[PDB]
């Protein structure tokens, strides 16, 4: 309630599952859902100072639960990957288009 | 009468929409296009469809993993939609009739007496639906013995498919089967001579594009495939229903994917070197192309704005060679829609520009400075798209090496 | 048949496939969370007579 440029990015299914709970309905105006396999640019603008920083994030399916996705960041410090609670069978890592 | 006795005439023959498409169901249309493209045209240069129309035999990894995380679970569309299939093949006299026909065949050619009887019973729209369906299944199972006479059997199957009162609702397996049979028959006979066949084919195409959508991705791709091969075979006989497509890609809803169907239909139309618009419809050129270009403002789903940008670029490339007088207005609208989000989001702008300049290079000459400004600020695939936009216009640039040196091209 | 599922989400695959292969609808406490997901909502029910 004291900021305007900070948001919560997640899958659309995750947004639907999160806004249903009454305890988390205060995030209704601060959640930005992102489609999977769609490279989008995120602005890491500072609140106090007018400094800004752009980063590219890509959401990859995880196959864990409704709304579970991965996070593939690409910026100045190289490419990092966050596979939070994923599930992949053997021989499926070679089938992800966005990781190639 | 002899046929109405051995048929029920009262059983509601359930025809469900085929969901689990087999592997041969794709290669049959593949070979149909292979025959209708070279055996009857002799060109061997298949139409280059857009990225959204690129097809694979199996499904992508996201489709397979969607069974667990439901990535496509959120309802985005708004269209209203709904072996126990071959019950006609499980008829008492079905196999005996097929054996009889196969035996008697081998036991400008005109139809014999039995073929005349079959044609009189099938082509007549007053004959009950069950008898016509049985005759259609018999012709399907014995298409090899009907090919030398397929010039006569083209109209009955056409008017059976184009009929509003068919077996089931939607595009069921009987429709796709008879369509595949007719398109395999297109190598020798085409609905081009008799205007009745032309209007039958037009109504069939309208019916296909009317019920092309289906929430299941596989059957939706199959319907797009059958429409694609149908418009590829009968390219010189069909009038495209531009009014239906306009209503398809004009939804004006930022959080929906309804326009994707219309954009893909327009791309299928444009890939066969067809006009993107005909003034015969009630929609003028202004609002038509306006609603078409407005899809680039829907920056939520890529299948909407990226596909719209690509199909718009194809339309620009088409109207470029034909020297039409709407090229200036279309280019102005596209440049306006691009500059609208050039500075707001600047990440969908580069994607839309790369999709447009993929087929219409001369549009990047006004955004070259913008993409050179945005190049140092991009990462990942966005920088690659910007470099591709720079690549599409290299010979036209006066002096390029200084800009690349100033933009640290070597470390890139 | 009871299904002692500890996690809140992750077992919807089992529920949907059992419903599609048996025609019966699984009973859950809350299902309003899947109101915008038709492929999952039409497999769950609040009635206890299943
Ligand atoms: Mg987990």
């Amino acid at each position: 309630e004291c900021s305007l440029k900070v948001y919560l990015y997640c899958s659309p299914v995750t947004k639907e599952l999160l806004l249903t709970s009454p305890k988390y309905r205060f995030w209704k105006k601060r959640i930005i859902s992102i489609e999977i396999e769609t490279p989008t640019q995120i602005s890491l603008v500072d609140e106090a100072s007018g400094e800004k920083e752009e980063i590219v994030v890509t959401l990859l399916p995880a196959g864990h639960c409704p709304g579970s996705v991965m996070f593939l960041f690409q910026g100045n410090n190289g490419t990092v990957l966050y596979t939070g609670d994923f599930r992949l069978a053997q021989g499926e890592a070679a089938r992800m288009e966005l990781l190639h | 009468l002899i046929f109405e006795n051995l048929i029920d005439l009262k059983r509601r023959y359930n025809f469900p929409v085929e969901v689990e498409v087999p592997m041969e169901r794709k290669k049959k249309y593949i070979e149909i296009r292979k025959e209708a493209r070279e055996a009857a045209n002799g060109d061997s240069d298949g139409p280059s469809y857009m990225s959204s129309l690129s097809y694979l035999a199996d499904s992508t990894l996201s489709e397979e993993m969607s069974q667990f995380d439901f990535s496509t679970g959120v309802q985005s569309y708004s269209y209203s939609s709904q072996l126990e299939m071959d019950e006609l093949n499980r008829h008492e006299c079905m196999a005996p009739l097929t054996a009889l026909v196969k035996h008697m065949h081998r036991s400008p050619r005109d139809l014999p007496s039995w073929m005349k009887f079959l044609h009189g019973k099938l082509g007549n729209p007053i004959v009950p639906l069950n008898i016509r369906l049985f005759l259609a299944k018999l012709v399907i199972n014995t298409e090899e013995v009907f090919r030398p006479y397929a010039k006569h059997w083209l109209s009955p199957l056409l008017q059976l498919a184009a009929s509003e009162n068919n077996g089931g609702e939607g595009i069921h397996y009987m429709v796709v089967e008879i369509v595949a049979t007719i398109l395999s028959w297109t190598g020798l006979a085409t609905p081009t001579g008799v205007p009745k066949d032309e209007v039958l084919a037009n109504r069939l195409l309208n019916f296909l594009m009317k019920h092309v959508f289906h929430p299941k991705r596989a059957v939706f791709r199959h319907n797009l495939e059958i429409i694609k091969t149908l418009v590829e075979c009968w390219k010189d006989c069909l009038s495209i229903p531009y009014r239906l497509i306009f209503e398809k890609f004009s939804g004006k809803d930022p959080n929906s994917k309804d326009n994707s169907v219309g954009i893909q239909l327009l791309g299928i139309v444009m890939a066969n070197d067809l006009p993107p618009y005909d003034p015969q419809c009630g929609i003028q050129s202004s609002e038509y192309f306006q609603a078409l270009v407005n899809n680039m403002s829907f920056v939520r789903y890529k299948e909407v704005y990226a596909a719209a940008a690509e199909v718009l670029g194809l339309i620009l490339r088409y109207v470029m060679e034909r020297k039409n007088i709407l090229e200036e207005s279309l280019c102005e609208l596209v440049a306006k829609q691009l500059k609208q989000h050039q500075n707001t989001m600047e990440d969908k702008f580069i994607v839309c520009l790369n999709k447009v300049t993929k087929s219409f290079p001369p549009l990047a000459d006004r955004f070259m400075n913008a993409v050179f400004f945005l190049l140092p600020k991009f990462h990942g695939v966005l920088k690659t798209l910007c470099l591709e936009v720079v690549l599409c216009r290299v010979e036209g640039m006066t002096e390029l090496y200084f800009q690349l040196k100033s933009k640290d091209f070597v470390q890139v | 048949v009871w299904l002692n599922c500890k996690a809140a989400y992750g077992y919807e695959y089992l529920f949907t496939n059992l419903s599609e292969e048996l025609g019966v609808q699984v009973h859950v406490n809350k299902l309003d969370m899947f109101r915008n997901m038709p492929e999952i909502l039409h497999h769950l029910t609040t009635d206890r007579n299943t």
